């Protein structure tokens, strides 16, 4: 289908101004208006702008909306801890005869004590291998605010199938937490010389390495 | 007031069936057109299909069509949505919400005007297409590393994984401390399973001195499976 | 002696020898007991014939008396059934008595619902008892993809009309026509079908070669043509790429209006000021008898009084041919008028001062300054009248919003008489006029695109309507 | 030389004089197909027959113009050629399809030149602005239109049963004597199909027709009834008039003083010399007896006997009404409820508001008996059965046959009326078929409307919706 874009994740301090930019082809966008949705993650999606510009009854004036050619634009000023969400622009398009969703905008915004992020390491035991199946085990907690990437190296290459990064959960702390699960065997366990939980949290990169000597 | 209502999912077979219905409320949906909308955990929004305000027009999208079948019911005011030959790709969370399109008459050759947008939202209930157990969980003792013995707070652990279904019950000490505990999200393994960790940060001079007891409990199928959680340095076969 | 003898039996064997071609019963005085009135026996005098000829003296003052009685004749066309249908691109050809007609079916909601025909149908306009000339639709085309048959054109010729479209598969070949391909069908449609007709009934007409000239697509724009002899006339524009669209710049109006500019005209002659195409309206030759599949020939239009090309319509109105053209862009006020010559295509246009089109809020209505918009609608006129010069259509009165149906007749400079056809909040957006005579009356059927705000769909009325003969 | 005056002879005798003489009845008359292909309509819905549920209507009587007669579109939308007469009308509704038949003729509309006969079926619609009328969707014509004379029409199962009389002597009234008695059924299918002819357009020969006692039966009148399988079309008996039984002490002649008590005896047949009686009645046709059905005549029970004229049996709500029209003495509306089909006894209505035009011997308002064979076939629907309301056009001048009014009427009461021309505007024979549309009482009502010095003739449809309101 035709994909329309948008940033990923963009992110400022509370009160400031962002805007949220949404591109398409000319069949959707260019000929069709383009209506906007941010959705809180556990929570049905929220229609904040249709027309590209207009509001429903009941959303406060600071989001703000724009189309430019075959480009759309959410405009988000003053922000606020719960207007921390993934924002949704949403059309038609004419050619597919279809809704079109944008590809999703986890705008990061702070409001509580930014929190430094905090990586854990803690390796799996003689047993795990011993039910034939080896899992990596990281603990990422303390962090504000959330949108934490968990990256892995085995001998400093990208490794990426079995990974299995959790969302940053709020805790009793009400800070920003992520678990990541690495399904290996014991032989993919014992074929490597060293297993690193590269944790970037919005440029706060952490990497933490152990050994396949330890057992828990 | 105006609201959306879904019922009818729930876990489903692969390639199996499953109906949601879309219960409304505060209006017809014969006057406007309805639309299901799903997100599987970890994606964004993607539509799904679309019955016409009244008339007989079925959309779809382009991966589920001729696979699911969207209808509904004007006298029980209630949108339907028959899901056929069900992927494991359609694990995901179905929003049914009308798509009321505000057309006004323009002195312009493109004639009308038609900004068009989704409205009033369902609550969404999940599909999950999957297998099915009550497994009881494989616990594992999760003892703290080199940069995590010696340091100064001691994160020690318990590994819960390959259990089904929802929820576990991970206590400490009979529930004599339930400060600082770690409880992950249960993640959805290549297994059909989840799995999760339960780390409590105690300090490390703590260590060796008080009993830490992961007591793990899964009450629908009677699983308990208490492991002694001690500090372990480097095993060294040397 | 007896060869003058001869020679009078030769004279008597030629003379009163009855070769003759056999009676026509009705032609002949025939006396039959308590008889009928024989009163005249004319063809085309008996059902419905085009403005040609002297008809009844229409009222001439303007009055402020409701005189014009519109008859909602809708219908006669398939515009009614169920409700979940939006009835898009209507089109109301009309010559010698036969209509041709046609529209986009859509299922549900006007702007996506899924396309379900585009029926091109054509039938005989007549009295049907009714004492109103209505329609009645025989012959029905329907394509094989009703979402590539673009901006239909008609013109009847011998029995038939034929109806030129666009085939795009690229959407409205005006709004994407950069990559539109230029691809035309002919449907040749009979007015009076023969049952089992098979090449009769409904033909296709290959079209492989365009006269365009040094315009680079073009394409049939706008309901009706007409015919000349063997040739016909479709309404139509040009897709002439800016670049090449020379044209001195000291031409505009600019004058009598400080805020226009010496570009506007030049820029607005496309539907964005910087469009690729220029759209420059014109006609379509197609002489029948050019031989097995004649060709298309563009014929630009003359450059007095050029707008934008927007929808455009000949018709054969009193013996000489007009040609209306929409305006579609600055030039609001009514652009039509009696053709001068038909290739090259020269129409004296109508110094009208009277009736506009609404536009949107750059150039709306009763707006002469050369500002740079795309904006207005189809709202025809018909000629009625030569002598006083009396025209009749349906015009949207409101300054920037598409709405009133108002069925007036007007001068160049006056209104006479006015008829809405609706409330004045209905939104309607193409109307197309035609008028013909029925009994050496006058009579126009208005098509009209409208609004339902109910059910929100977009629906042809039709409103056959007498033009009075005293106030 | 001799030679000469021979060759001059034999050239003036046969070089001359084209052919002088005119066969009517011999020479088939082939028209174009005037209806080959049917009006597209937009799968608009149907209507249904008026039974069951009592759907109101105004049923006072009220003074205020309450009926809105939609002049709607004709059965047959052609042209109308100049000079060119149509008569002979027949318009038979039952269960959402019509019959329609009319003679077109050239020249006069009496004894003009008859250039064809349509006998055409169809199906009653909704028009599309929540009013119905006629869309024509089969039509057959005969190949002489000089032959077939008083065709009637019933609907059953997805076909639509013309029964005609096929005569050489003119109208088998007129010419009963030197009439063959030969009847013909043309079975009109209301659904065509694209091939099948038998299955569109059927003839159905009669060779096996029990006329009883009677020595010539004809359908006689517009419409008729189904019963199940058995086609049941109004028709006449043509009975030698000696053999007519017929006590002159039944013939009512109290409260009289100009009326032979013979008069009632005498005007059965057309003429008080007439070889034949005619004697209303019904042509009984059980499609269940094989190949070869026969027609058995059933004739009207003998009380409150007239001259057996053109008459219609309908089904209105439940139990079938007949229309006799009033061609007799008697010209008081008679129609009422069919007691029991076969035999055939009627209970008549005691109307004394509805009538028809005739001539001076027996004009509007007519209860006694005078010799005459004048009258017009103006019918009456039975709308309502509770309250026994019934509609139909009426022509409202006593003597002529002018001012066609819709009516709707009781037994002692005309409740409310509804001109459909002007006053001195000429009509002969109004056919009223009220049914259902939307759950709506609508009377799509044929008049022969003639206008005089202009404007081809062609009889007039009305649909008229009952008003709801008063």
């Amino acid at each position: 289908q035709s994909v329309v874009t948008q940033p990923p994740s963009v992110s400022a301090a509370p009160g400031q101004k962002v805007t949220i930019s949404c591109s398409g082809s000319s069949s959707n966008i260019g000929t069709n208006h383009l209506s906007w949705y941010q959705q809180v993650p556990g929570t049905a999606p929220k229609l904040l702008i249709y027309d590209n510009n207009k509001r429903p009854s009941g959303i406060p004036d600071r989001f703000s909306g724009s189309k430019s050619g075959t480009s759309a634009s959410l405009a988000i000023s003053g922000l606020q801890s719960e207007d921390e969400a993934d924002y949704y622009c949403a059309t038609w398009d004419d050619s597919l005869h279809a809704w079109v969703f944008g590809g999703g905008t986890k705008l990061t915004v702070l409001g509580q004590p930014k929190a430094a992020p905090s990586v854990t390491l803690f390796p799996p035991s003689s047993e795990e291998l011993q039910a034939n199946k080896a899992t990596l085990v990281c603990l990422i907690s303390d962090f504000y605010p959330g949108a934490v990437t968990v990256a892995w190296k085995a001998d400093s290459s990208p490794v990426k199938a079995g990974v299995e990064t959790t969302t940053p959960s709020k805790q009793s702390n009400n800070k920003y937490a992520a678990s990541s699960y690495l399904s290996l065997t014991p032989e993919q366990w014992k074929s490597h010389r060293s297993y690193s939980c590269q944790v970037t949290h919005e440029g706060s990169t952490v990497e933490k390495t152990v050994a396949p000597t330890e057992c828990s | 007031e105006v609201q959306l209502v879904q019922s009818g999912g729930g876990l489903v077979q692969p390639g199996g069936s499953l109906r949601l219905s879309c219960a409304a409320s505060g209006f017809t949906v014969s006057s406007n057109y309805m639309s299901w909308v799903r997100q599987a955990p970890g994606k964004g929004l993607e539509w799904v299909s679309a019955i016409s305000g009244s008339g007989g027009s079925t959309y779809y999208a382009d991966s589920v069509k001729g696979r699911f079948t969207i209808s509904r019911d004007n006298s029980k005011n209630t949108l339907y949505l028959q899901m056929n030959s069900l992927r494991a790709e359609d694990t995901a969370v179905y929003y049914c919400a009308r798509d009321r399109e505000d057309i006004v008459v323009v002195p312009a050759p493109r004639g009308y005007y038609y900004y068009y947008y989704m409205d009033v939202w369902g609550q969404g209930t999940t599909v999950t297409v999957s297998s099915a157990s009550t497994k009881g969980p494989s616990v594992f003792p999760l003892a703290p590393s080199s940069k995590s013995t010696s340091g100064g707070t001691a994160a020690l652990g318990c590994l819960v994984k390959d259990y089904f279904p929802e929820p576990v019950t991970v206590s400490w000490n009979s529930g004599a401390l339930t400060s600082g505990v770690h409880t992950f999200p249960a993640v959805l393994q290549s297994s059909g399973l989840y799995s999760l960790s339960s780390v409590v940060t105690v300090p490390s001079s703590s260590l060796g001195t008080q009993t830490y007891i992961c007591n793990v409990n899964h009450k629908p199928s009677n699983t308990k499976v208490d492991k002694k959680v001690e500090p372990k340095s480097c095993d060294k076969t040397s | 002696i007896s060869q003058s003898t001869a020679s009078i039996n030769e004279n008597v064997n030629e003379k009163c020898k009855f070769t003759l071609p056999p009676l026509k019963i009705h032609e002949c005085n025939i006396s039959c007991p308590n008889p009928l009135p024989f009163r005249e026996y004319r063809p085309q005098t008996e059902g419905v014939s085009n403005l040609v000829g002297l008809p009844n003296n229409i009222c001439l003052q303007k009055t402020s008396n409701q005189i014009l009685k519109p008859k909602l004749i809708s219908y006669t066309l398939p515009v009614v059934g169920q409700s979940g249908t939006c009835i898009t691109d209507p089109l109301l050809a009309m010559d010698e008595g036969y209509f041709a007609y046609s529209h986009l079916e859509r299922i549900g909601s006007c702007s996506r619902g899924v396309s379900k025909q585009r029926i091109i149908g054509v039938g005989e306009v007549l009295d049907r008892g009714d004492e109103v000339p209505s329609l009645f639709m025989t012959n029905v085309w329907t394509p094989p993809n009703p979402n590539t048959v673009y901006h239909c054109s008609a013109v009847y010729n011998n029995e038939f009309y034929y109806v030129l479209c666009a085939v795009s598969t690229v959407g409205d070949p005006i709004l994407n026509s950069t990559y539109w391909s230029g691809s035309l069908m002919m449907t040749r449609l009979a007015v009076k079908p023969k049952s089992n007709g098979g090449g009769y009934n409904q033909h296709q007409l290959a079209l492989r070669s365009i006269e365009k000239g040094r315009y680079d697509k073009v394409m049939p724009y706008g309901p009706s043509g007409i015919k000349q002899g063997d040739t016909l006339y479709f309404p139509a524009v040009g897709f002439l790429v800016r670049t090449e669209f020379k044209y001195n710049d000291s031409n505009c109006p600019i004058t009598k209006c400080q805020y226009s500019k010496p570009e506007n005209c030049r820029l607005s002659m496309g539907i964005r000021p910087n469009s690729h195409y220029i759209l420059r309206s014109g006609l379509l030759k197609y002489n029948l008898s050019d031989g097995e599949n004649p060709k298309v020939v563009f014929i630009e239009i003359s450059d007095q009084r050029l707008s934008i090309g927007s929808p455009s319509k000949i018709y054969d109105s009193l013996g000489q041919p007009v040609f209306y053209q929409a305006s579609f862009s600055w030039d609001t006020m009514i652009k039509f008028g009696d053709v001068l010559t038909v290739n090259p295509l020269v129409v004296n246009w109508r110094n009208n001062t009277v009736i506009s089109r609404p536009g949107q809020s750059q150039c709306p209505r009763f707006n002469t300054c050369p500002e740079i918009c795309w904006e207005g609608v189809y709202n025809d006129a018909f000629l009625i009248d030569r002598i006083n010069w009396i025209s009749a259509g349906v015009f949207l009165d409101s300054n920037q919003t598409a709405e009133n149906p108002v069925f007036t007749v007007f001068k160049d400079n006056e209104i006479l008489y006015r008829a809405q056809l609706a409330s004045e909040d209905t939104n309607a957006q193409k109307t197309i006029t035609n008028c013909f005579l029925l009994k050496n009356k006058i009579w126009c059927i208005s098509l009209v695109e409208i609004y339902d705000t109910g059910d929100n769909v977009i629906r042809p009325k039709l409103f056959a309507v007498k033009i009075p003969e005293q106030c």
